């Protein structure tokens, strides 16, 4: 139970999505962009918190922010 | 010398190591002094 | 060819440790100048 | 602090034995304050027990060698860091729930401890053996020489 | 300080002399350690008294301050020379030697340089031309 | 063909079947020990895995223990070592039985959990098993300290020396 | 079928890649961005499978680049010999190898560094070296120096054949991939042409240059009435006084050999078996033997494998037959498919052989080490004690370096190689298939010995203090005794089946005691609970080694949180702050901290060596036959206490290096506060994070934008990994040169 | 000496609550506080 918040900088590069190892972003239509897309994150219960998706952002401070807060079973990845 | 003659110990290798794998493009003759010395020193 | 070398001679390590070659004064100036040289003493 | 008491304490261990040529002459040196400091007044710390016998500084001795423990020990939650451990422990994880007899299992999911934790947790090792190796040192460097 | 004596008159350190060696090293140095402040254990020391040692205590630092700052002010010069160039990404990584060497002989008289440098108010950067962090 | 196989066949599952745990022999020896025996309520799981363990557990304490130097003094140490290794080990399954059962135990005692390598899933279970543990390992122990104090006279019983 | 196949002129010759580089990389060929760039060009510089794609044009990097490096170890041979020729004292010490210290490079008189020259008998003064250069120089036979001057030019000028070599076989005629894959001509050539002609040629140097030479120097003639090594063959009488039962003539003496008259050879190719008793060293005539053993046994075994003319052995389904229909039943578990698959992994990636080669140069390197301590091969070898602990000292640590190199590349060819379709089910997918089962018993035996071997020394440490020592595992107290290492020394020692060999082998198994100049040379070790204790810290120590290496190398691919580590690469920092933190899952951070193990490791192993020899076995022996070892039986009674080794072993054996200012040893001693100072260095960069640095460096950027000098290689922090590496490397080099000191100074103030 | 004493008032109470409070309590102790910590809020 993490928190993936998405900001206005968004270009929709797409490039914070293909980095995530557990779909919990996804992109949706927008007009703030050339692109017309922005993130969104719908199943931030899934996140792991690995910040891969922070890593792609190009935007210069980064508009998509992992928050790692109540930390649960399946934001751990724990298979046993 | 006179006797010894580890001949007889390449000739136990070219009728029988002449029947390995490939046999082809002699090594029994190598391989019988690789026997014929070691029995020869062995048994002195 | 000797242009491309020349260039790869001064280029950032080689200048650098060159400097630190030719910095041996501390090996000449220190050999006769009495080596014992303390602040006090030299002029 | 471990050069303050170190300098306090080397200072006044000269004075104390009269000895007070040897800082004098001898501190403004490194070698100096490692033989004739660390290495000259350990002497009878570390034979606080020997094979032939136990002394009253016995367990100065022993605490002073626990601290050394202590002290290693930081470097382990210090030097190798978290994402080695919890590789190690899903491995044990694994050999716990695959083997018989073994009829515990955990209530909490054992995970190697976190990031900010193994900072602290080193720290309070690293902390505990530097308090327990000099104040087994200071005491019992200057409890032997003396009254 | 009084304690402090010329090695010319301590019990110390003409015992120093005496079990010397020569080799190089312990009498064309050591006869020189006699115009120094000795102390009593026959050592030469630093001291800062007056007039007395106000020109031995400004021989080092007179020298080092100098050389330090023609070290500094070559390395800046060179570094301002390759800015203006527009080549200094890889002006650095492939040393200019004739611009680095000119920019050393600019910095002989450094000292004279820096002060026409502040009074051109040219040395130092503006703030707000500095980047910086959220403050 | 290859004799590992996938564990009871599904791939998926994170073990393998290995002649260690899945051979004739070795399933017969585990799934007769007590703590798996078919047909055992839980007070005689416990009772057999305690009188086990008490009765090895003084053993290394009355040999190269503190009071090994004595005879009498020697059994007292081991005794009271197995003893207090069982008590604790008896407050251990008091409390991880309390701790494990309360609704749904996360884990692999749920009710849709399962598994056969720990069969006893339900606080009724767990104490009758510390019941058992407690009086077997101290019955062991007892045995075994009664067997070593009496070891000059069962020396004698077992050489005949008694006629 | 093999053949020489090869291109022209691939790669031509220019500096037009010295001005740039980087080259080898596309990112750092595009500009210095940032100081990171200058880092990444060295640890990059080398990785040939990233420069390229091909393995042609990978595997011709590899092949010039060993002749550049053969090139390196020849001018540092050249250099020894050089040494060894002008700068050093061997001419004295040829003459009494007993008083004479060793000693070349002899040092500069400037700074005061005059007194390093320290005096080293016969009035020459240098620095003692610990090398057993002389030591092998008289072994092979070496007089003057003028033949050790003239190897030193015969090295120089086989230095310039390795770089010509390396050029020619790079930019002239650089072999194409079929000449390299054909591996099993390669073992032929190896066995054969390399390990068995050069015992073979080694065996003719012994039998015609240093059995002679090391026959007189035996009886004292004083480098006069040594003949040159080349006037035993141009005068063949002149062997003829020694070892007479030979007959030595070009044909006529050659002919027992060939008649397989053996019997004239026995007294120059013994098998005694035991240590000259006037120098300590093997026996050369046995030595002699030896080589030529080794060498009809070389020979024999590079004619195992089938190159082009039919015969011989293939590996490829020598492999591929090991499958299981075809195994002994116990092991039959190893797969349908077995090992196919796996002559393709060690064909078609070098990393696959790397880290085979060094597990087993390592792990040869710490075995060469422990034998010649216990049969010392050279003349007056054992009584200089600081060649015998500085050998093996500097081979149990070049031994050990290397086997972690092996466990390094294990895991650079999992994530850089492993292919799946050619390691389906075979030996190597079964191993990966089941590697919990494998890490669960490696950690719970790295467990099992941890408390059964070091908390059993804090059982002791706890007795001895309270003054319980007959609750305490001494040898007076509870026994732990080595009952099948014993046995062992009982078995070695009656053998003398094998009856040949009368004399014993290896004193250090039992019977007698050599003392050659006093000093004794070798004693029997016996163990007692002291030496049950130390073995299994060093069982222990090795096995916590292998848990942290074979973690890494099995869990390279993948893990449980990670499932694509894989791609991630081999030398990552981290996979972010999630699953609580990944710090260190890469397979390169297995390798960064079994270094450290390696040294925990290793550093207890020459512990044990140098205290247990200066115990038990080195020492002096008087006009009575009693020994008087160095510390006098220390080892036995409070090495069993971790505060023995403290006291007894730290603090007592550190007084040579701790009092060695105003001596010659004085170099000592401050390597021994330099070896202190890197280590202490070394936690700045382990122990701390780049956020904090990175963070720092743009408050310093600040004051240099103020002043107008910023840099536009914009100052980066270290990278993680580059941080880890830094720690590390001076983590080991500071303990390590701390050791050094310490040993050298100890053994060098005795002799 | 080679035993434990006391010269002190009460010299009984050491011999019974250094094994109290060190190796008989604890355990009690240790599970009590682990009774606590893993309690469900239901
Ligand atoms: C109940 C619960 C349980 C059980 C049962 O049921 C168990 C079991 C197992 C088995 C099967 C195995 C083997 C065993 C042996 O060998 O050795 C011993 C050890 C021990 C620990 C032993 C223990 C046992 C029991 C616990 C006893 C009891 C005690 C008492 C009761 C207490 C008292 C109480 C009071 C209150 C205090 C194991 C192991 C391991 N662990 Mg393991 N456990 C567990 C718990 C735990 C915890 C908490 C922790 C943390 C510390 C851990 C950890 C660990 C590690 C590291 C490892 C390893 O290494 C190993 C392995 O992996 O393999 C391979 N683990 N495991
Ligand atoms: C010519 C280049 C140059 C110049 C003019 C300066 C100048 C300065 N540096 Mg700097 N620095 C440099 C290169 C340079 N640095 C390099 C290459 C490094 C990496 C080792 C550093 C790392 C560094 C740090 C960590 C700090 C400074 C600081 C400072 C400031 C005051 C302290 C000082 O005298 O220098 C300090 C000098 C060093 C630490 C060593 C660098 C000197 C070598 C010899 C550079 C010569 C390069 C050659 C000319 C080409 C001063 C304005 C301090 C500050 O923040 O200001 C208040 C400070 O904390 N420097
Ligand atoms: C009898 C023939 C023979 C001999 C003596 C060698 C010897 C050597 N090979 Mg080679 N090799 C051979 C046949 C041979 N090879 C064949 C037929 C193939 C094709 C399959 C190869 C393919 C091959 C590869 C890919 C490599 C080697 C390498 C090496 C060197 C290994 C370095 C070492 O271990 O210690 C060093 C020992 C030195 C003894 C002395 C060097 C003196 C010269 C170079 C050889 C002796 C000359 C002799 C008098 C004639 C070594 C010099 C490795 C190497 O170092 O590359 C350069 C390596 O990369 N070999
Ligand atoms: C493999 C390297 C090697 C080389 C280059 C030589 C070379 C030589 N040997 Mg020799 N030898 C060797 C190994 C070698 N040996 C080994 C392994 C043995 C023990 C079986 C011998 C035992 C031997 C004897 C007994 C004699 C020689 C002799 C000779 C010299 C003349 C014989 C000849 O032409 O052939 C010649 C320079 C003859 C000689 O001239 O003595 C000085 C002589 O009689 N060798
Ligand atoms: C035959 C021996 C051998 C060979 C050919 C290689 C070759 C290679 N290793 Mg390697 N390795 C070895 C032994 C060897 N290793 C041993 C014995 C160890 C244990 C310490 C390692 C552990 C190791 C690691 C952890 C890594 C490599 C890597 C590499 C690759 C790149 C090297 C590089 O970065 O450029 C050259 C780098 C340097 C020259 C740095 C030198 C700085 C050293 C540490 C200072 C030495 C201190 C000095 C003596 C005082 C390269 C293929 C890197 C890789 O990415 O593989 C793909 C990598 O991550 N190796
Ligand atoms: C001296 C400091 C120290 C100590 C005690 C340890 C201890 C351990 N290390 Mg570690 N390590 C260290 C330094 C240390 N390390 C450093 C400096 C590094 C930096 C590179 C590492 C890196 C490292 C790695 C990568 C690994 C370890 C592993 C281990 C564990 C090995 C298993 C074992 O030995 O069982 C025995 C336990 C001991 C020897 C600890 C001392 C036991 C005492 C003597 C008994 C205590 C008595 C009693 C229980 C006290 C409790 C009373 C109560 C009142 C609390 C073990 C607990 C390995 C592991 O996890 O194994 C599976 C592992 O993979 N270490
Ligand atoms: C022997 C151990 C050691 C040494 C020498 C240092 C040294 C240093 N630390 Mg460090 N530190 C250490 C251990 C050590 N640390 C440990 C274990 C930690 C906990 C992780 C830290 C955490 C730490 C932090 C957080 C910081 C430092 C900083 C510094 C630097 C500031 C002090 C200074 O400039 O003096 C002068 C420089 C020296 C004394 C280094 C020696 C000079 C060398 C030998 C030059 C010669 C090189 C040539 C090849 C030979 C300095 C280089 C601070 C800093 O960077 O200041 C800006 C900083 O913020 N340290
Ligand atoms: C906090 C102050 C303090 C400390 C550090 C100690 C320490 C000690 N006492 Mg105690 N004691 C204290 C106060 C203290 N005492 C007071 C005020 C009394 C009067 C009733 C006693 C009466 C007493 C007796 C009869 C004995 C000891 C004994 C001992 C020794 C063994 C431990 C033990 O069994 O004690 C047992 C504990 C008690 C009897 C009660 C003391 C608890 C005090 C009142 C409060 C402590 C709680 C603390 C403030 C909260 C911190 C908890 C946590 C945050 C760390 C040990 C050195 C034994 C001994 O003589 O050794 C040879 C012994 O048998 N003490
Ligand atoms: C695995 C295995 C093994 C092992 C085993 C073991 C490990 C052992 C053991 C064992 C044991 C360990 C046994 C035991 C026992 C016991 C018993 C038999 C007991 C008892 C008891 C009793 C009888 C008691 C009683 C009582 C009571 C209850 C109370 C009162 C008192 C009294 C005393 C009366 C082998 C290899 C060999 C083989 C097989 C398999
Ligand atoms: C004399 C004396 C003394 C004292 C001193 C003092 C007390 C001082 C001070 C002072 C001060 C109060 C200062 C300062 C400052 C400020 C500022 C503000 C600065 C600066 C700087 C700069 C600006 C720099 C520049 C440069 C140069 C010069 C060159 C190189 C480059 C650069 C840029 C770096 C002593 C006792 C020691 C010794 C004896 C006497
Ligand atoms: C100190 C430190 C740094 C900073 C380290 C730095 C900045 C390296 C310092 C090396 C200096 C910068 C060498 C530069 C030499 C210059 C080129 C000067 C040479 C000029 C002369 C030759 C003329 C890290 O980045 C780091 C990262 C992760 C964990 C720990 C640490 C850590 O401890
Ligand atoms: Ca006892």
């Amino acid at each position: 139970s993490h928190t993936v918040k998405i900001y206005d900088t968004c270009i929709g590069c797409t490039q914070c999505v293909r980095a995530c190892p557990t779909d919990v972003l996804e992109m949706v239509p927008w007009d703030g962009c050339r692109a017309g897309q922005i993130a969104s994150s719908p199943r931030t219960e899934d996140c792991v918190g690995c910040k891969r998706c922070e890593t792609a952002c190009p935007t210069d401070f980064l508009s998509i922010r992992v928050y790692l807060g109540a930390e649960t079973t399946r934001s751990m990845g724990l298979a046993y | 010398x006179x006797x010894x003659x580890x001949x007889x110990x390449x000739x136990x290798x070219x009728x029988x190591x002449x029947x390995x794998x490939x046999x082809x493009x002699v090594a029994a003759m190598a391989f019988g002094h690789v026997i014929g010395v070691a029995i020869v020193l062995g048994l002195t | 060819e000797a242009r491309y070398l020349f260039r790869y001679l001064s280029s950032a390590p080689v200048v650098a440790t060159l400097a630190l070659i030719i910095i041996s004064v501390i090996l000449i100036v220190l050999n006769y100048l009495f080596p014992g040289l303390q602040y006090g003493t030299f002029f | 602090l471990g050069w303050v008491t170190f300098y306090w304490h080397w200072k006044h261990l000269s004075i104390w034995q009269g000895n007070v040529a040897q800082f004098n002459e001898s501190s403004t040196y490194l070698m100096g304050w490692f033989r004739d400091y660390l290495w000259a007044n350990s002497a009878q710390l570390i034979n606080g027990y020997n094979p032939y016998g136990t002394n009253n500084l016995a367990v100065w001795a022993w605490m002073f060698l626990f601290g050394h423990l202590a002290w290693a020990v930081s470097f382990m939650f210090l030097i190798t860091w978290r994402g080695y451990w919890q590789e190690l422990i899903e491995t044990l994880a694994w050999a716990h729930e695959q083997t018989p007899l073994s009829f515990g299992y955990w209530r909490d999911k054992p995970v190697a401890l976190s990031i900010v934790q193994a900072r602290l947790v080193g720290l309070t090792h690293f902390t505990v053996g530097y308090i327990a190796t000099y104040g087994a040192f200071l005491i019992a460097s200057t409890a032997s020489k003396f009254g | 300080n009084t304690t402090l004596v010329p090695c010319y008159k301590s019990p110390a350190f003409v015992e120093r002399m005496k079990n010397a060696p020569d080799s190089y090293y312990t009498t064309k140095p050591l006869k020189a350690y006699s115009q120094l402040l000795c102390g009593e254990d026959g050592l030469p020391r630093i001291a800062l008294d007056r007039l007395s040692l106000a020109v031995d205590v400004a021989i080092p630092i007179a020298i080092f301050l100098y050389t330090a700052g023609f070290i500094g002010w070559s390395g800046r010069s060179y570094l301002q020379a390759i800015k203006k160039q527009d080549k200094a990404e890889e002006k650095e990584v492939f040393i200019d030697v004739p611009l680095f060497i000119s920019c050393m002989v600019m910095a002989l008289f450094w000292p004279m340089a820096v002060i026409k440098e502040l009074l051109a108010g040219e040395l130092v950067a503006k703030d707000e031309e500095i980047p910086i962090s959220v403050r | 063909n290859d004799i590992i196989k996938p564990f009871k066949g599904d791939p998926c599952l994170g073990n393998l079947s290995t002649p260690i745990n899945d051979s004739p022999l070795a399933k017969a020896f585990i799934n007769n020990l007590p703590a798996y025996r078919k047909g055992l309520t839980p007070f005689m799981r416990g009772l057999e895995i305690g009188m086990a363990h008490g009765y090895f557990l003084v053993g290394p304490e009355v040999v190269i223990g503190p009071l090994r130097e004595s005879a009498h003094g020697a059994n007292l140490s081991g005794l009271i070592t197995a003893i207090y290794i069982a008590v604790s080990a008896c407050l251990g399954i008091s409390i991880f039985a309390i701790t494990t059962f309360q609704g749904n135990p996360k884990g692999s005692y749920s009710s849709y959990s399962k598994d056969s390598l720990r069969p006893l899933r339900t606080r009724e279970e767990w104490s009758q098993l510390n019941g058992g543990i407690f009086l077997g390992a101290m019955g062991g122990a007892i045995f075994a300290y009664l067997l070593l104090e009496n070891f000059d006279a069962l020396d004698a019983i077992l050489r005949g020396a008694v006629n | 079928e093999v053949r020489v196949v090869v291109d022209n002129d691939p790669v031509p010759t220019s500096f037009q890649k010295w001005s740039q580089p980087g080259h080898f990389d596309r990112t750092l060929a595009k500009g210095a961005k940032t100081t990171t760039w200058i880092w990444n060009l060295h640890a990059n510089a080398h990785d040939f499978d990233t420069h390229t794609s091909d393995l042609e044009d990978i595997s011709r990097k590899i092949f010039a680049a060993h002749f550049g490096h053969l090139a390196v170890v020849f001018i540092w041979l050249s250099g020894m010999y050089f040494h060894g020729a002008r700068f050093s004292n061997f001419e004295a010490w040829m003459a009494n190898p007993t008083g004479i210290k060793p000693s070349a490079q002899v040092v500069w008189p400037i700074f005061g560094q005059e007194i390093l020259n320290g005096d080293m008998g016969g009035g020459f003064h240098g620095i003692q070296i610990t090398s057993g250069l002389f030591q092998m120089w008289r072994a092979a036979g070496f007089t003057n120096t003028f033949q050790l001057y003239c190897t030193a030019i015969g090295g120089l000028v086989m230095a310039a054949l390795m770089l010509f070599a390396g050029w020619f076989h790079y930019h002239k005629r650089a072999p194409k991939l079929e000449w390299f894959q054909n591996t099993q001509s390669m073992l032929n050539h190896h066995l054969a042409g390399l390990l068995g002609l050069g015992s073979l040629g080694w065996t003719g140097h012994l039998i015609h240059v240093s059995l002679p030479t090391n026959k007189l120097l035996d009886t004292g003639v004083a480098l006069k009435d040594i003949p040159l090594p080349h006037e035993f063959i141009l005068n063949p009488s002149l062997m003829n006084k020694l070892y007479p039962h030979a007959d030595w003539g070009f044909v006529k003496g050659v002919v027992p050999f060939f008649t397989l008259q053996w019997g004239h050879f026995t007294d120059f190719l013994t098998f005694k078996g035991g240590l000259n008793p006037v120098t300590g060293g093997l026996w050369l005539t046995d030595v002699a033997h030896h080589h030529l053993a080794i060498a009809v046994m070389f020979i024999i075994a590079g004619h195992m494998y089938r190159t082009n003319w039919g015969i011989g052995h293939s590996i490829k389904e020598m492999l591929d037959d090991a499958r299981t229909p075809n195994m002994l039943p116990f092991l039959s578990f190893i797969g349908p498919v077995g090992h196919k698959g796996l002559f393709e992994v060690l064909t078609t990636s070098w990393h696959a052989q790397l880290s085979i080669n060094l597990a087993m140069l390592g792990s040869l390197s710490i075995i060469i080490a422990h034998h010649m301590y216990a049969m010392p091969p050279y003349p007056y070898l054992a009584t200089d004690y600081g060649t015998v602990v500085s050998l093996f000292t500097h081979h149990v640590w070049i031994g050990g370096f290397l086997i972690v190199g092996g466990a390094a590349h294990a895991a650079i060819y999992m994530v850089r190689d492993y292919d799946p379709e050619q390691n389906f089910n075979n030996v190597l997918d079964r191993v990966l298939r089941h590697r919990d089962a494998i890490i669960s018993h490696l950690a719970w035996v790295c467990q099992f010995l941890g408390f059964h071997s070091f908390a059993m020394y804090c059982h002791n440490d706890t007795m001895r203090a309270f003054g319980r020592p007959q609750d305490m595992f001494s040898d007076t107290g509870i026994q732990l005794q080595p009952v099948f290492a014993q046995w062992l020394q009982h078995i070695h020692t009656m053998t003398i089946a094998a009856p040949n060999l009368h004399d014993p082998v290896s004193y250090a198994f039992g019977g007698g005691v050599v003392a050659v100049g006093g000093k004794v040379a070798m004693m029997p070790i016996t163990l007692g609970t002291a030496d049950f204790l130390i073995h299994h810290i060093h069982a222990f120590t090795i096995h916590v080694t292998v848990l942290v290496l074979l973690k890494g190398v099995l869990f390279a691919r993948s893990s449980r949180l990670i499932p694509d580590k894989a791609n991630l690469g081999f030398r990552f920092p981290c996979d972010g702050p999630g699953r609580g933190g990944t710090c260190q899952v890469s397979a390169w951070d297995h390798v960064f901290l079994g270094l450290f193990w390696m040294y925990n490791s290793l550093s207890m192993v020459i512990f044990h060596f140098f205290w247990k020899m200066q115990s038990d076995v080195w020492g002096t022996v008087g006009a009575d036959g009693v020994v008087t070892h160095i510390t006098g039986g220390n080892f036995a009674t409070s090495s069993i206490t971790n505060n023995g080794w403290l006291r007894d072993f730290l603090w007592a054996q550190s007084t040579q290096v701790i009092t060695s200012y105003n001596t010659s040893l004085s170099a000592y001693g401050l390597m021994f506060l330099g070896g202190h100072f890197i280590f202490g260095f070394s936690l700045m960069f382990l122990f701390s994070g780049r956020g904090y640095w990175q963070e720092l460096i743009e408050s310093i950027v600040w004051a240099h934008n103020k002043l107008k000098v910023a840099p536009a290689i914009q100052p980066r922090a270290l990278s993680i990994i580059h941080g880890r590496a830094v720690g590390v490397a001076h983590y080991l080099l500071g303990g390590i040169v701390t050791t050094w000191a310490f040993f050298l100074a100890r053994m060098t103030a005795f002799g | 000496m080679t035993q434990l004493t006391g010269d002190y008032a009460a010299s009984w109470l050491p011999w019974i609550m250094i094994p109290l409070v060190f190796y008989i309590l604890p355990f009690p102790v240790f599970a009590i506080l682990f009774l606590w910590i893993q309690k469900e809020a239901s």
